[PDB]
């Protein structure tokens, strides 16, 4: 089970025929695509997400095969995560990019993700608005016009003037709030990241990202799993993203 | 029911310890021990034939482990060492009164001192909770020998060490339950060693 690989010809044809309708793709070997993976596993008073090592490396591998540099940062307070988004903002390599990658994996409230040292009476919580505001279009100029693709992974249970329209753009989030009930099945961890990763394995070659979005949801779609289902929120992109996987 | 076979008796100071071929959710002690996640999630293993005996649907044991998890430590996880103790319910007609639950670490083939410290305080702790409540009879599975990987002979060990290093005058017997013929005949070969 691996990643399958879109042919070069079709590259060329999809980026001359429907240039206006998706995401320019950087040649590539003038191409740096930066990666980003947060996740918390252990926390000082809350409950540990078990199976995160198998996310993280998971998630880490497929972003490299999409010839992503990953960097993981483990077990921050919320006050780091904001930090380490800010400065993953600033990288230089994003002029030399045409995407990017957020991938987040917590515990979670509706308004925001956990840092390691929440509690209901102390909280620790990164706010989404905080998120998209960092790489907004006033903020982070060199992903300007270029898709990011957050990836949410926040389980709920944690707790017992538009300007944004005109800055907030070429955003997609795919969430899962389900409570972390991951079995304690050696092969795999959570069901959201296996099925998120085996959709991007066979349908990235011949797929947007959207339609790879709606493939994991329809995995989902079904009595014993509807609950879980994984959405699309805060959408603000202009065109198809394909990653026109080996190229 | 079926047959509880004592394959080994001996005495640990005043402690009487014994081991036998059969289940656990059959012998007759006050305490039997589960082998639990730091959850107690109790969805397979002996944690599952434990909780399905107990209340009938192991999905209701869990939630009355979980509730008596967050009533004795304040919080929805525990780690090795610490103790969750629920009634025993439908187990009672075994002269049963109480589960103590214990999470012992999950080598997935591997042992180091690390691991072994993790599973003493697995196998010490039930034995301190015993002693604490006053319970005389406590059960043991071999903790983490089944799905979390450890090894068998090194799990022995490491539980025979915890019974001759307790301290404790409350606790008259201590039993180590073994389900298979196979794994209890090299039980019986490292309790004799030692
Ligand atoms: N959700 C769960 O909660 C538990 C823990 O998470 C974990 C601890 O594993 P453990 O510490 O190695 O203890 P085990 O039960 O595996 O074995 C312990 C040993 O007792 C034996 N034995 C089994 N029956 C009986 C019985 N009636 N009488 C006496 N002896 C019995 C076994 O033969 C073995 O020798 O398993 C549980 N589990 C399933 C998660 C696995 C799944 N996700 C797929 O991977």
């Amino acid at each position: 089970d691996a990643l399958k690989l879109c042919p070069h010809e079709e590259f060329l044809r999809l980026c001359k025929e429907r240039a206006e309708e998706i995401y320019p793709i950087k040649e590539r070997n003038n191409r740096t695509r930066l990666a980003l993976i947060i996740c918390n596993t252990e926390f000082d008073h809350l409950p540990p997400r078990n199976g995160a090592d198998f996310d993280i490396t998971g998630m880490k591998e497929l972003l490299e095969g999409l010839d992503y540099s990953v960097d993981v940062e483990e077990n921050l307070t919320a006050r780091d995560m904001e930090s380490a988004l800010r400065a993953f903002a600033t990288r230089p390599e994003h002029k030399s990019s045409d995407s990017t990658f957020l991938v987040l994996m917590s515990h979670g409230i509706l308004e925001g993700i956990c840092g390691t040292v929440h509690d209901e009476k102390k909280p620790d919580v990164l706010l989404y608005d905080t998120i998209f505001q960092i790489f907004n279009n006033r903020n982070c100029l060199s992903l300007k016009d270029k898709p990011k693709v957050i990836i949410v992974q926040a389980a709920r249970g944690a707790n017992r003037a538009v300007y944004k329209t005109h800055v907030e753009k070429d955003f997609i989030a795919f969430c899962s709030s389900t409570p972390h009930n991951v079995s304690w099945d050696s092969t795999m961890g959570s069901i959201f990241i296996t099925q998120l990763i085996t959709c991007f394995q066979k349908y990235s070659w011949c797929c947007h990202l959207e339609e790879v979005f709606r493939k994991v949801q329809q995995s989902f779609e079904t009595p014993r799993a509807k609950a879980q289902m994984p959405t699309i929120e805060r959408l603000s992109m202009t065109r198809y993203f394909y990653l026109f996987p080996g190229n | 029911g079926r047959p509880m076979e004592v394959l080994f008796e001996a005495k640990v100071g005043d402690i009487t310890l014994k081991l036998a071929q059969g289940d656990i959710t059959q012998y007759p002690a006050k305490a039997i021990v589960n082998a639990a996640n730091k959850r107690l999630e109790h969805g397979g293993g002996v944690a599952y034939a434990i909780a399905k005996a107990c209340a009938g649907d192991a999905g209701l044991y869990t939630e009355i482990s979980k509730k008596a998890m967050r009533e004795q430590f304040g919080r929805d996880y525990i780690d090795h060492g610490e103790v969750v103790v629920t009634p025993a319910m439908n187990l009672e007609e075994r002269g049963i009164k109480y589960v103590f639950h214990t999470v012992g670490p999950i080598c997935s083939g591997m042992w180091s001192e690390e691991l072994k410290e993790k599973l003493y305080k697995a196998f010490l702790g039930p034995l301190e909770k015993a002693e604490e409540m006053g319970v005389e009879s406590i059960a043991f599975p071999a903790v983490s020998a089944g799905i979390y990987g450890c090894d068998l002979e090194k799990v022995v060990e490491t539980f025979l060490e915890a019974v001759k290093n307790f301290k404790g005058s409350a606790v008259k017997e201590v039993a180590l339950v073994i389900y298979d013929r196979k794994s209890a005949e090299v039980a019986l070969k490292v309790f004799e060693r030692s």
